[PDB]
């Protein structure tokens, strides 16, 4: 898999494939691999896909109560130290779940990676998976501060993609979502198969 | 795979079914699992496909450049022997299998060939992953003068047995009766389990296809 | 990997350490700072697995914390690392942390202090020490310029010194560094080393 | 373990063992709070200074964290024991949460904490 | 597996038990452990079907090479070291454990055991095979020397039956080699032939004929 | 590690009942120990059992039953269990001591008749369970099943049902060498109840003239 | 193991005087996509074509030593030589090394004699699988045998042959993770080769 | 030494559609090369309008199968209500994952109609995580199956965001006959399906059971 | 190890060898393996010598405190059972084989065999150690039905000492034990008074003696 | 460890390699060349160990030399390239070299070509290659501005891109690589990369 996100001027985008591969054999290319914990944060699926799911309805479940008992909305830094904190209680049962979390507190974007075994990261551009590495090469060339909204999410769809393309785990439709003031909405979602012969027009 | 062979009274019966796998998943839905090694000896092969098929090739040749050699009919034991002389040499590393059957000179023969060299001389013999389904029907039903035909039919039963209660082998039952001449072989004498479904209407490719290049030769 | 090295000067201290964040070959991020204030008047850098470094220094921070809310004294630096020590030697045994820590602090009265406290824990009050790979370029540097009263600028030299041989001669040289500098005045950051 | 209620209704539904402890309290040290727009000022009478007590050594106003500020009236060996927990429980806060507590949830804290001290046995 | 042999007046009685497994499946039940040398020397394999089978081939292929340079009847103890010659050259290989018997004019009857790892010894009789185990008792408590060609034959016959018994590994018919100056008598003993020991019933076809 | 173990136990649904038959033998590793090891067992009103693999295990399991009967006797209040229940609570305590990593090494055969419905099932060492009309444990499911698949029919009389059972049983005496000629029928039907053959041996046949001679010659063989 | 350390896939199907052999088109370390336009299919002469499936060096290297073989044959006897007896020579010289064995399981196809088409596949040591419908190799096995189960006819003319391999073979392919990156289907007849490259999802 | 696992084989399918679904999976249990049972049933109905499909380990499979009836009883006692088929795909999911250190050796699929009437699918892995599908397919024989499922039943993936149309779904007796193809050319080609096939159809007039025969070896 | 028990008409005779081995080196050479559980019952002591007598000592306790709480004396089925309580319960963490016997006035002299894992199988005789696969043939050849004291001692004799005298782990004495209705008694016949079987000579002072 | 990726112009394929000979954690040496000559015309980088390596590259460029003197024509690049994965694939099988080799060439009637060639032996024509951790980010980001007719002024700047990326992200990220481009006139160096 392939997953990144990245803080910019207009808020944090997220960017991810569809595709769930075990052995050398495509489980399913319809997984949601970016998880909505508040309609304000979200948590991107990487590594296991079943401790992914568990961990982030847990996660999900102790926001809503903080924000039952609070009164306020939980921050991105509480969610993601509470997810480090989960995790870190199972170091070294082998979980393996890392994960972007994503949202904008009241002091404006966050953006933290947490890891299975309690590796926690404040951070202005991630990528994770197994096809971290093109995601990378891609991100930090176009990558710029203020780059507005509609070639922020280019560039995180162009990422993906090309994630994809040169990796065998990483595939299906590319959804990006932005992360802003008023929450998150989804911009796109791309088939690669399309995608690429848009890229790289056959003529 | 299920192979088999009995000794009737006239001669040796051979049989097998044809299903081939490779895993769990058939590959070849109708092997030819009966082999000929002289116009008086085939085999059934069990075990590694490839060194069964190399062995006993390798024997027939022998066999025949040995014939030509003495002029006379090639006979079981000489068969027996350079098998079991390839296959201890090897130290069961090539790992073939068989059942050896034949007629000759001195009257039916029906051996079993194990990897390591080891032989045996037997009334009924059986091999491969049905070997205990089989079995079980020979050592029920199995008696000495046996006619062609019953000795074809208790074969086909446990062919039918180690078809229908083993995995390994399954597909149609094919059979080689070798009399003191004529060695009436059946490529696909029973076939008991036919395909359950039609389809009806054939499924429509709906996706055109869509192709890049075409080269295009005007073969002669 | 991470590396993180210390010294103790005239009338303070100096730590250093590496801030890449990296995966197995990958480096997620180049500014992470692995030096906390663990008290106005104390450092503790740290090396070992990310989750253990932050966990057990937040560990030692919250009773460091503690102590000085219950007291109203703070802990002084030498009961600081015991403790650090007691903790490590006593998780040892049970569900070990996989930290090695550099504690440098300044207490009033005796003065600067680097203290060294490695996985398995072994405390020495040392003027000068090193974590990770880098160790071996650190201790020789300082070994060779040292001097026990040796200033803020020329000791910082030698660490800038210490850092550029890290840095061009290990295989994994880390680009940026952070220096820290404790004295008088409390624990502080002194200048970012950005390499990119 | 030792386990019965202490705390129990009595026939007009009321908690004698807690109109007691409000009894306590009432004779206990007088402390006042006060807020401002920017400042938050307590303050607490002691029992003479000319009375040969070194108060040097302990507060009568004391830190829960550099930003909660606690000051009690009645058993003054209670009040040890809460201040510890609210101590312990604001540091663990910060170190669940990475943010400091808020005033509002260390008072929901204390008096949940005080609360279930009434209910539970023994 | 069992393998015995027993030396009488006159000669030797080598014997087998006929059941070659391969697991807990008895691949074949009535497997020859007796195969021939010259006519006048057999050998009881055991262990290893195929070493056992490829040690009888070489060693019937050398004796016939010398029997005819010879131009005599091999005697018994050129047997014996015949196949010690193969069994100790590869004791890396071979896991095969034999007993030789026959008869010469020059010697009589004898019986060589080349156990596994190749040694001969020489013995008034041997025992082999996993089902030898259950015979040393027996057989220490039985054997008297210089017997006829009867009481031997009884005797092999109870050993063989005595091991088939009580162990897994040995079963089917007991075969004898009976091998003499007159020259060897092969015989078969199906399990109806043999004794009944503790705690075993009379064969039965269908318990249709007893009930329950 | 299974140390004394016995071997396959067969099962038959025939008209008005069952009928179960398992061999005598308890054998350690390749010796045959013990002879007269009665491995069928009467369960209940309704049941009857007979049990393969590890015996202690086997007597383990007669304990268990044994107090799970009695208990539900000692009710008297008209309503005891079945072959179903029965053979429910030995796939349940199968599988839970499975689940412990510490097995009972057994595999069970377990039929019965109640209120007419006759019920035949198997369980194994591990809580694979299935109920069939006829059944088998170890070399019982190789060499048995083929035979009884081939010939069970739907109304099999107590006669042929024996006959039937006795070649299945004779077939894995000639080929398992861990089988002893000692055995056993188990017979239960509705209003007689369990009723166990006494200890027999089957006849066998082994004068084939291949067998007398292998090859063929004067001298040879 | 060592056969999925590339990734094939190769298809051949018999239509009614014709024969139809497709295959993918990637080469890759394990997951790494280096070239998206590898040959497995080898034409050795007009009405014989050889896919190799597995490894891509050993495929390599049992090409160019059957192009040796091959000619020489020309030269030597003065006729192409014929199916059956290309997949027995085939089959020999990967017995040979029935103890070094290639990593290769080749797939023959082609037609021959009165027109009539021939196919088999083959062990790592040449154990022959002469079939009559189709054969499949490659990491995709088990997804083209369904799929060329599902999808198979009789007998099958030049163009419905075509768009039936190249759907079994796409359709198999977008299941496996190693394969993909496009298709190569030749289909042959007595009067004709036509050798297409398909449209295949990148990713 | 004992394995505290065996694969049991056999195969599942699932086809959901505008007002139904199509759960239906083979009849047979193997250990190694031979059958144990030709009758051995996977489906199991766990709530008016939830089938569990199963394949793998039958123990596993039977002991989790009792396991969520139990927990649907104390479901319908507790809320007087009965378990919808998404609350009982989110319930297998957990049942699944709690024992994650000892994972079920069951492979499953759920099915029926979520509570407006629209059929679902829900695709699980041993490990618990789940996802609801238009069509799925697990074990001896999924692989084989899913190529041909996905080529005639094929839509865009619903998460491209200008959402581009579906295929008219098939209505259900085309449903039925797809199942029966795949499941032939399924048990044509492998070893561990067959000797018989349970269709089991969920529908809003209630479930009906059919069967095909499938051959023998 | 060689442990033994033997029904005869009126009793019990159980009977074992005396060797413990460290290896090859006989650590205790008149060892005793039939360890007391009460007045009617001894169990001969197999497998590790830890785990046997550390069962034996259970059982002797829980004999006592039965015997007394009840009043009479312990049959040797509960004996028996009690044995196998531990040597089951323990499967996993015991490798001791054992055999009960005795007489009580119920059921008169029985014997139960309790293999390793605890399989109580009530025999007319039983054996067990490394020693008992030389005994099997001749004790399958030579059991009987209802012996007196005399014959069922001599065979016991005749039995130990044949696995005396071909076990490398059994040697030393025999010793048995006669339960029976007027009390137990204990007998020991040192090497020099058992039998003599094939290839075992006279013992002599010395050489001197016969060559010179 | 090492890192070489290749670039094929319009008229000219470059290739890059980094130049830091290590031994453990020491980097021995930041200017070990790497990207041979075997031709005027032709460049062969190769990565792995670096006994096999420069073994098997001085093996090979003997037999490009022996073809050349004794013909009086040069091996042209595809033959070059095939020569090489024979003799790397029969050495495979008997005493492997572990060294992956990309080879470079210009042909005046076929034009620039860049060949792969895995330690295994697997020979392909590609537009761009790249081996080692570097490998990632070098593919990623030629795919992301590659083109079939970059001016050298394209490549040479993609090239540096490349480089840039490769240090900033990897942990064992060298200082120093060199770069090589061959055209018409023949295999040269083109420039060096210090960072250092």
């Amino acid at each position: 898999t392939t997953t990144l996100a990245f803080i910019f001027k207009h808020g944090v985008m997220v960017a991810a494939d569809s595709r769930a591969s075990m052995g050398g054999y495509i489980s399913s290319q319809s997984v949601k691999k970016i998880i909505e914990i508040n309609p304000y944060m979200l948590g991107t699926m990487a590594g296991g896909a079943a401790d992914c799911q568990f961990w982030h309805r847990n996660l999900g479940i102790k926001c809503r109560l903080h924000e039952l008992a609070n009164k306020r909305r939980i921050s991105v830094t509480g969610a993601s130290k509470l997810l480090a904190n989960i995790l870190y209680n199972y170091r070294g049962m082998g979980l393996s779940v890392g994960t972007m979390i994503a949202g904008w507190d009241e002091t404006g974007p966050g953006l933290y990676y947490v890891d299975s075994e309690g590796g926690r990261l404040k951070g202005m551009r991630f990528s994770v998976g197994s096809g971290s590495p093109y995601a990378y090469g891609v991100l930090d060339n176009g990558y710029k501060y203020d780059m507005t909204v509609e070639e922020a999410s280019e560039l995180a769809r162009r990422a993906i993609y090309h994630a994809t393309y040169r990796d065998g785990a990483s595939g299906g439709v590319v959804s990006v979502y932005h992360v802003g003031p008023d929450g998150w909405k989804k911009v796109t979602g791309d088939d690669v198969g399309d995608l690429h012969f848009q890229y790289y027009p056959v003529v | 795979t299920t192979i088999v062979g009995l000794v009737y009274q006239d001669g040796v019966i051979l049989g097998a079914d044809t299903r081939a796998t490779e895993g769990p998943i058939v590959a070849d839905k109708n092997c030819e699992k009966i082999h000929y090694m002289a116009p008086n000896i085939y085999c059934c092969g069990a075990g590694t496909a490839a060194d069964t098929e190399a062995v006993t090739d390798m024997v027939s040749s022998q066999l025949k450049l040995h014939r030509y050699h003495t002029g006379r009919e090639s006979r079981v034991i000489t068969a027996l022997t350079l098998l079991k002389s390839h296959l201890f040499r090897y130290q069961g590393h090539v790992s073939a299998a068989l059942v050896l059957g034949g007629v000759d000179v001195s009257g039916p023969h029906l051996h079993t060939i194990y990897p390591h060299g080891s032989t045996d001389t037997l009334p009924f013999a059986t091999m491969g992953s049905g070997s205990l389904a089989a079995m079980s029907v020979f050592e029920s039903k199995y008696r000495e003068g046996l006619t062609r035909d019953e000795g074809v039919k208790i074969v086909c039963e446990a062919i039918a047995s180690g078809i229908f209660n083993d995995l390994g082998s399954g597909s149609n039952v094919d059979v080689c009766v070798i009399t003191k001449g004529n060695v009436e072989y059946l490529r696909n004498h029973v076939q008991p389990n036919p395909r359950t479904y039609t389809s009806a209407k054939g499924y429509t490719f709906s996706k055109p296809t869509e192709v890049l290049s075409t080269k295009v030769t005007a073969l002669a | 990997m991470e590396c993180v090295f210390g010294l103790v000067g005239n009338g303070f201290a100096i730590i250093a350490a590496d801030t890449s964040a990296v995966n197995s070959i990958l480096v997620h991020k180049t500014n992470e700072d692995k030096i906390m204030k663990l008290d106005s008047h104390k450092l503790m850098g740290a090396s070992g697995e990310a989750g253990d470094r932050v966990q057990f220094t937040e560990f030692v921070q919250k009773n460091v914390s503690l102590y000085q809310f219950r007291n109203g004294i703070p802990l002084t630096t030498a009961a600081a690392a015991n403790f650090t020590r007691g903790e490590l030697a006593t998780a040892l045994r049970k569900n070990p942390y996989s930290v090695n820590i550099i504690l440098a602090g300044f207490d009033q009265d005796t003065g600067p202090s680097l203290y060294f406290i490695d996985y398995i824990a072994t405390l020495h009050k040392v003027d000068k020490a090193a974590f990770g790979y880098g160790s071996y370029f650190a201790l020789a540097m300082m070994d060779r310029h040292y001097r026990s009263d040796m200033s803020v600028d020329e000791a910082i030299k030698l660490v800038d010194e210490c850092i550029a041989e890290i840095r061009t001669r290990l295989v994994v040289a880390p680009p940026n560094f952070v220096i820290k500098i404790v004295d008088k005045d409390g624990a502080r950051e002194f200048a970012w080393r950005q390499s990119i | 373990r030792y386990d019965r209620a202490i705390t129990v209704f009595s026939p007009d539904g009321h908690l004698f063992q807690v109109e007691y402890a409000l009894e306590a309290v009432r004779k206990g040290n007088a402390a006042v709070g006060v807020r401002g727009t920017d400042t938050v000022v307590l303050g607490v009478e002691k029992k003479s200074a000319a009375k040969l007590q070194d108060s040097r050594s302990v507060r009568k106003i004391v830190n829960l964290d550099n930003h909660i500020a606690l000051a009690c009236a009645g058993l003054k060996a209670d009040a040890r024991v809460l201040i510890n927990k609210a101590r312990i429980e604001c540091q663990s806060h910060k170190l669940t949460l990475e943010d400091p507590v808020t005033v509002e949830y260390i008072t929901r804290y204390i008096a949940g904490l005080q609360q279930k001290y009434t209910q539970s046995g023994g | 597996t069992t393998i015995i042999g027993v030396t009488y007046k006159d000669g030797v009685i080598l014997g087998a038990d006929s059941r070659t497994s391969t697991g807990v499946y008895v691949a074949n039940r009535a497997s020859d452990k007796i195969t021939q040398l010259t006519d006048n020397v057999y050998v009881c394999r055991s262990g290893s079907a195929a070493d056992s089978q490829i040690v009888s081939d070489y060693v019937r292929y050398f004796l016939h090479q010398h029997t005819i340079q010879l131009g005599q009847p091999a005697t018994v103890k050129v047997a014996a070291n015949l196949v010690r010659l193969l069994a100790y050259g590869n004791k890396d290989t071979l896991q095969t454990g034999m007993i030789v018997g026959g008869w010469d004019k020059y010697e009589g009857g004898k019986i060589y055991g080349i156990p596994l790892g190749g040694t001969i010894i020489e013995q008034p009789f041997s025992i082999g095979g996993s089902g030898s185990s259950y015979l040393y008792g027996f057989l220490d408590q039985a054997w008297k020397d210089g017997m006829s060609k009867d009481e031997a034959e009884e005797l092999v016959k109870k050993a063989v039956s005595l091991a088939i018994a009580r162990d897994g590994a040995s079963g089917g018919v007991v075969r004898t080699v009976i091998i003499n100056e007159e020259g060897v008598t092969r015989n078969f003993y199906p399990g109806d032939q043999l004794p009944l020991w503790h705690e075993e019933l009379e064969p039965q076809n269908s318990l249709l004929d007893i009930w329950g | 590690y299974p140390y004394v173990t016995g071997t396959s136990v067969i099962g038959i649904k025939y008209k008005d009942g069952i009928l179960i038959a398992a061999d005598m033998g308890g054998s350690y590793g390749s010796t045959l120990r013990y002879k007269s090891v009665e491995r069928l067992k009467g369960i209940g009103k309704h049941s009857l059992l007979g049990a393969s693999g590890e015996i202690s295990d086997f007597q383990e399991l007669l304990r268990y039953l044994d107090d799970l009967i009695l208990y539900d006797n000692m009710w008297d209040d008209g309503n005891s269990f079945g072959p179903k229940e029965v053979h429910n609570y030995l796939t349940r305590v199968m599988y839970n001591r499975r689940n412990k990593f510490n097995p009972l090494w057994n595999s069970l055969v377990l039929g019965g008749v109640k209120n007419g419905q006759k019920y035949l099932g198997t369980v194994n060492m591990i809580g694979v369970h299935y109920q069939d009309n006829h059944v088998a444990t170890g070399f019982g499911n190789h060499l048995a099943v083929p035979i009884l698949r081939d010939e069970w029919k739907e109304d099999l009389s107590f006669e042929d049902g024996v006959r039937l059972l006795e070649k299945c049983m004779r077939v894995l005496l000639y080929r398992d060498r861990s089988a002893v000629n000692k055995l056993q029928i188990a017979k239960i039907t509705e209003e007689g109840g369990v009723t166990i053959s006494p200890p027999y041996s089957l006849k066998t046949y082994w004068e084939f003239a291949a067998f007398k001679n292998p090859t063929a010659g004067a001298e040879g063989s | 193991s060592i056969f999925e350390y590339n990734g094939s896939a190769t298809v051949a199907m018999v239509g009614k005087n014709c024969i139809a052999i497709g295959s993918d088109r990637r080469l890759g370390v394990q997951l790494q996509t280096i070239a998206t336009d590898f040959q497995r299919i080898f034409q050795i002469h007009d009405r014989l074509f050889i896919g190799l499936s597995g490894l891509g060096s050993d495929a390599q290297t049992l090409y160019q030593r059957l192009v040796f073989r091959h000619k020489l044959y020309q030269l030597r006897e003065e006729r192409d030589m014929k199916p059956e007896t290309f997949a027995n020579l085939v089959s020999a010289i990967l017995y040979e090394k029935r103890f070094g064995p290639y990593f290769c399981q080749p797939v023959i196809a082609g037609l021959g004699d009165d027109n009539k088409p021939f196919i088999c596949t083959m062990d790592s040591i040449g154990a022959k699988e002469l079939a009559k419908d189709f054969v499949v190799a490659g990491t995709a096995s088990e997804s083209l045998y369904g799929a060329c189960e599902s999808m198979y006819k009789p007998d099958m003319e030049p163009e419905e042959l075509f768009e039936t391999v190249s759907q079994a073979l796409q359709a198999s392919v977008d299941r496996d993770c190693l394969s993909g990156w496009g298709g190569h289907v030749y289909i042959v007849t007595p009067t004709e080769i036509k050798e297409h490259i398909l449209k295949g999802r990148m990713d | 030494n004992w394995s505290p696992y065996d694969f049991n084989g056999g195969t599942c399918v699932a086809v959901a559609g505008a007002d139904y679904c199509v759960i239906a999976a083979d009849t047979r249990m193997s250990t190694g090369y031979n059958i144990l049972t030709r009758d051995y049933s996977k489906i199991c109905k766990l709530a008016e309008k939830s089938v569990l499909a199963s394949s793998g380990f039958q123990a596993d499979v039977r002991a989790l199968q009792k396991h969520l009836d139990a927990r649907h009883l104390i479901y319908q006692h507790q809320h007087n209500k009965q378990m919808s088929c998404p609350a009982m795909a989110q319930l297998l999911s957990n049942t699944l994952y709690y024992k994650r250190f000892f994972p079920y050796y069951a492979f499953n699929v759920l099915g029926g109609l979520d509570n407006e009437g629209k059929g679902c699918v829900f695709t699980y892995d041993a490990v618990g995580s789940y996802e609801k599908v238009g069509y799925s397919s697990q074990g001896s024989g999924a692989k084989l199956i899913m190529p041909f499922l996905d080529n005639q039943l094929k839509s865009p993936s619903p998460l491209l965001i200008p959402a581009q149309d579906a295929v008219t779904p098939l209505s259900e007796s085309e449903a039925i006959d797809l199942v029966r193809t795949a499941f032939a050319s399924a048990t044509e080609r492998d070893i561990y399906t067959g000797d018989k096939l349970e269709i089991l159809v969920l529908n809003k007039e209630g479930l009906r059971r059919e069967y095909m025969e499938l051959r023998l070896d």
